[PDB]
């Protein structure tokens, strides 16, 4: 439903959680950021969540965050989901 | 499926009938006695409004089926101000 | 001539209004550049100056209902054996045509009714319901 | 020069000679005459210098200035600050009021104005008694002032002084043939007055000159008025006067002893026992010809009990303290009558009572009877519709079900009231139009505290009916507050007081479910302020959606669907749009903005200002009135 | 998501279609709308021909023109080519 609608075959999820309660927490100071495929609608993630928390933008952090990957380099015996 | 409006001045602006069945007065006008077959003529002669505020309003037909709900971003309907008063005076009798 | 109210002589749209408007009532075929003739006959008579005649409208047509209600009980009254089936066809005509009225009337009963009285296909039920089923209730009900 | 009056309404503030000396003179005569002949306005209060030097006992100041020039006490000012504060009284009462001697002593022979008949038609005699200085009253009476100058209510010298405990002006009037029997518009005679007060030596004063008994406006006695006003002493002096039959003997002590079962300052339940036994044992005294009782059908507040007709009745409720209290109140109801305007008090006192001990039931049916009475009596019930709120919001906050018909009944008297403010606000709009006006506002609010506690309590269906018969018999009238809010602007708007008791909890603003009470029962969504502000137009001004936004949602898709316009304009012309504060609204309004052709080109007309008056119809005058 | 208006003397169409596509699908719905036979129809923009191949995001209008407003002054004409006889609309009455 957006003004202009983003094409994406990635198939975006979201578990977003809070920080003042959950005692998760990055110690790693060296953040990977994100590749340019799967930031299509991240962003607009982030405008999407700020339509109601607009005083708070997504504090990323991926020493928790997963995700699948696919294995067509080989015939995929298998689907090897791995950490970002 | 295609309805013929007819002004007062004798320009027709036939137009869709989804985009013609948000006014109620056509509502009724079209309903009511007879509605022929397939509404392909469907004919009524708006004999009181004129021609370029019966093209207005068809236009904004097609522009409340188009933006009736399309996300936040709606352009700007164009309106000049001596078409004004009178594309209102006939929004009544073309009630939306 | 655009849509402004010009004073419109009462007479003339009043009976022209009455015989479509009775045309419809009884589910006569009409013709539909009198019915689009009708509609902007409603719209000079809500609106022209120096006051709106839409009460005394509401009035007249409220005193052609009843009377043409009133008509058609001494018919289906009159029908003394066939009462039921009589009464099933003048609800089915009388149904249609407030339908229908009520689509015609749309501009006067959404513009100045709803602005104390109620809507014309509201008032045509209402005028069947007290003046046909009302007295013809025990009648009905028994039959 | 009002900087030069305000100077010399100081100067004599402080009593001083030698600069009020210095500062009234080296000028025109004009001048000076109207320093000494007009009033300073401190603290919302216009009063003379006069009325200074009177009220701090300075009074070498204003006898010096009446020495020194030709000033008179004839100017207007206040009466006094205990609550009054209204103007048209002259300065001789402020003096005799103010309560010193030698000031009074010496206006007067500088100058009387013991004749004054103020806009209350008070004179400076009746200041005098108030105060009760005799000194003052028969210096005054060396003057050649006259006693029967009437106040408003026809109240005289003798009734003004006998009201407060000074008998030795009253005595000395008494000595000085004044009216045996002064009566009043109140229709009194100063032994009701003294009853009231329990000035006794004033009562003594009175019997002995025989000041007679009348019927008061309600139907009361002087020692009626003393029974009921929990003073026993009085009634002893009135009883020994011998105008008194059995009957009037009996109802007496009835009273008393009814009096004691329920009020604050003197509440000792072994008093109300034992007079109500002396009145039984004295209605049985002759064994025959008794005076029987004349009890009334029962009432369901006071649970179904028939009075005490009997010696064994009363002795069977020796200790029963509730049941005391609920003979004393029907004792109250059966002599005072239902019409008297002192019977609904103590039954607010036992309600208040009940509830503090969370006997919540029966202090509902206590409070509406007096509701009720006090209706029937046609008085200010503002306190006491709020006091319904704050109980049923203490009920429902304590977690204990409200029963339906008691929100019934109380919404039922809260719309008559609400019907006779309007009738009063018609009426009266320049002597309390301020009390008036707020007692509307808190009717309003009161009105709103109960719809909110309907909706939270679980009715029946026709429970809701009647609820919602009473709600449209009020919205069908449109009342209307001081800033032209409509009764669903204020359930709209956040900014709606809320009475800082037990209807903090319950009752909060905005809420949602009240709206749509509202809006289904017939309220007029598209109405607006003075300001010109919608239902929608406060609505986005609601500032913690965050919190909850179930609330926040219901309520705009609810005005929505009631029909009002996205697109309305106030008097700055602002659409509800620009209006909202957060941004949850403005995509609420946006996903509910149901645009058309009309608003569309409205919006152009009204941007363009051009001509659009006598051209449209009337209905479309109106609409771009508010787009 | 292409509009147009469709102008053949009084007559006028409101047209919504994709814009990249072709006007032989134009040509097929003025013929299913005017109940006449479609090879005499033949499309002009500010009067020229165009070809029944020619896409229409290249006629002359595009999506941010042909909006749903009034898209274009597209004409039309019956051959028995033709001649394109366009009436104005009625001028609105001088603002006061």
């Amino acid at each position: 439903n957006q003004d202009t609608v983003i094409d994406l075959g990635i198939s975006f999820q979201i578990y977003v959680l809070q920080a003042g309660a959950w005692p998760l927490t990055q110690a790693p100071s060296s953040t990977f950021a994100i590749p340019q495929e799967l930031e299509k609608s991240v962003q607009m993630f982030e405008l999407f969540y700020s339509q109601h928390f607009s005083g708070r933008k997504l504090t990323w952090l991926h020493y928790l965050c997963t995700g699948e990957v696919k294995m067509n380099y080989l015939g995929k015996p298998y689907v090897a989901m791995v950490t970002t | 499926m295609y309805v013929k409006l007819i002004s007062s001045d004798g320009h027709e602006f036939i137009v869709k009938r989804e985009h013609a069945l948000t006014s109620g007065t056509i509502k009724a006008m079209l309903s009511g006695p007879g509605q022929f077959a397939e509404n392909e003529t469907n004919e009524v002669n708006f004999r009181e409004i004129p021609s370029h505020v019966l093209s207005k309003v068809c236009m904004y037909f097609t522009y409340k089926v188009r933006y009736t709900n399309s996300s936040t971003e709606i352009p700007e309907f164009p309106i000049a101000p001596e078409i004004a008063l009178e594309l209102l005076m006939a929004a009544n009798f073309l009630d939306c | 001539t655009s849509l402004k109210p010009r004073v419109v002589d009462f007479d003339e749209t009043w009976n022209k209004l009455l015989t479509t408007i009775k045309a419809v009532v009884m589910l006569e075929y009409v013709e539909r550049a009198t019915w689009n003739d009708r509609f902007s006959d409603i719209y000079a008579l809500c609106v022209a100056y120096p006051e709106p005649l839409g009460e005394r409208l509401y009035t007249e047509t409220k005193i052609f209902l009843e009377n043409h209600v009133r008509h058609l009980h001494k018919r289906v009254l009159e029908s003394e054996e066939q009462v039921l089936v009589m009464y099933h066809r003048y609800w089915e005509e009388y149904s249609k045509g407030a339908d229908y009225m009520d689509c015609l009337y749309r501009y006067l009963n959404t513009q100045f009714i709803k602005k104390p009285l109620m809507e014309i296909g509201e008032l045509a039920l209402d005028m069947w319901r007290k003046l046909m089923v009302e007295p013809l209730q025990a009648i009905l009900i028994r039959m | 020069m009002e900087g030069l009056a305000g100077y010399v309404y100081k100067a004599a503030s402080e009593g001083k000679v030698l600069t009020l000396a210095a500062l009234l003179l080296n000028r025109s005569e004009s001048d000076i005459r109207y320093l000494l002949g007009y009033v300073s306005q401190q603290g919302g209060q216009r009063s003379t210098p006069l009325i200074i030097a009177a009220r701090n006992g300075h009074a070498k100041v204003v006898r010096l200035l009446l020495e020194h020039y030709r000033v008179q006490t004839q100017q207007t000012g206040t009466v006094r600050f205990d609550g009054y504060v209204i103007d048209g009284a002259t300065a001789l009462w402020c003096a005799a009021g103010a309560g010193h001697f030698e000031v009074v002593k010496l206006l007067v022979s500088h100058g009387a104005n013991v004749n004054h008949t103020t806009v209350t038609n008070s004179t400076p005699l009746r200041a005098a008694c108030f105060d009760g200085r005799l000194d003052i009253v028969k210096y005054l009476v060396e003057n050649n002032a006259n006693i029967s100058i009437a106040n408003k209510y026809d109240n005289t010298c003798l009734m003004i002084a006998a009201y407060k405990g000074h008998t030795d002006v009253v005595r000395y009037l008494l000595e000085q043939r004044a009216d045996p029997n002064a009566k009043a518009h109140c229709g009194a005679t100063a032994l009701h007055f003294a009853a009231e007060a329990g000035h006794i030596d004033i009562v003594k004063e009175l019997i002995k000159w025989r000041a007679a008994i009348v019927v008061n406006g309600h139907g009361m006695t002087p020692l009626k008025v003393a029974a009921e006003s929990c003073k026993a002493d009085v009634v002893e002096l009135l009883l020994s006067h011998a105008d008194c039959d059995r009957r009037s003997r009996i109802e007496a002590l009835e009273l008393l002893g009814a009096s004691f079962a329920n009020d604050r300052e003197n509440y000792d339940i072994i008093k109300t026992y034992h007079y109500l036994y002396l009145a039984m044992l004295e209605r049985f005294q002759d064994g025959d010809n008794i005076l029987e009782k004349e009890v009334l059908p029962p009432i369901h507040a006071y649970g179904n009990r028939t009075e005490c007709r009997n010696p064994q009745e009363l002795e069977s409720i020796r200790q029963d303290r509730d049941a005391l209290h609920m003979e004393g109140l029907i004792v109250r109801e059966r002599i005072l009558g239902a019409d008297n305007i002192d019977v609904s008090h103590p039954i607010i006192y036992r309600g208040a009572v009940y509830a503090d001990n969370m006997e919540f039931e029966q202090c509902i049916k206590l409070w509406l009877h007096a509701l009720h009475l006090r209706q029937k009596g046609n008085r200010n019930t503002h306190k006491d519709l709020l006091r319904f709120a704050q109980v049923f919001s203490q009920m429902i906050h304590l977690n204990e079900t409200v029963k339906a018909p008691d929100i019934e009944c109380v919404l039922r008297c809260s719309v008559l009231e609400i019907e006779q403010s309007m009738n009063r606000v018609k009426n009266i709009s320049d002597a309390d139009v301020h009390n008036a006006m707020d007692n509307y506002e808190c009717n309003l609010y009161t009105f709103l505290y109960l719809v909110c506690i309907s909706t939270k309590t679980q009715c029946s269906e026709e429970d809701q009916c009647k609820i919602n018969k009473q709600i449209y018999n009020l919205i069908h009238l449109d009342p209307r507050t001081r800033e032209g809010f409509t009764l669903l602007h204020l359930a709209v708007n956040s900014n709606t007081p809320v009475d800082d008791f037990h209807t903090n909890d319950v009752c909060s603003f905005p809420n949602a479910l009240v709206t749509k009470l509202l809006l289904d029962c017939g309220a007029e969504v598209n109405a607006v302020d003075n300001e010109g502000n919608s239902a929608l137009h406060i609505i986005v001004q609601y500032n913690r959606p965050i919190s909850d936004f179930l609330t926040l949602h219901s309520i705009i898709i609810s005005l929505v669907e009631a029909g009002a316009h996205t697109d309305m304009t106030n008097k700055q012309n602002k659409t509800p749009l620009d209006k909202s504060t957060t941004g949850v609204s403005e995509i609420l309004l946006k996903t509910q903005m149901k645009m058309s052709l009309k608003c569309l080109a409205a919006r152009a007309v009204r941007a363009n200002d051009i001509n659009y008056q006598d051209q449209i119809p009337r209905t479309l005058e109106e609409f771009v009135g508010f787009h | 998501d292409v509009f147009l208006m469709i102008r053949r003397h009084k007559t006028t169409i409101f047209t919504d279609a994709k814009e990249s596509s072709t006007v032989f699908e134009l040509k097929r719905i003025v013929e299913g709308i005017l109940k006449r036979p479609p090879d005499e129809q033949r499309l002009y923009k500010d009067d020229q021909l165009l070809d029944d191949g020619k896409t229409l995001g290249e006629c002359g209008f595009t999506s941010q023109t042909a909006r749903p407003q009034a898209p274009a002054t597209v004409g039309l004409a019956f051959r028995a080519f033709e001649a394109l006889c366009i009436e104005p609309f009625s001028s609105p009455p001088e603002l006061p």
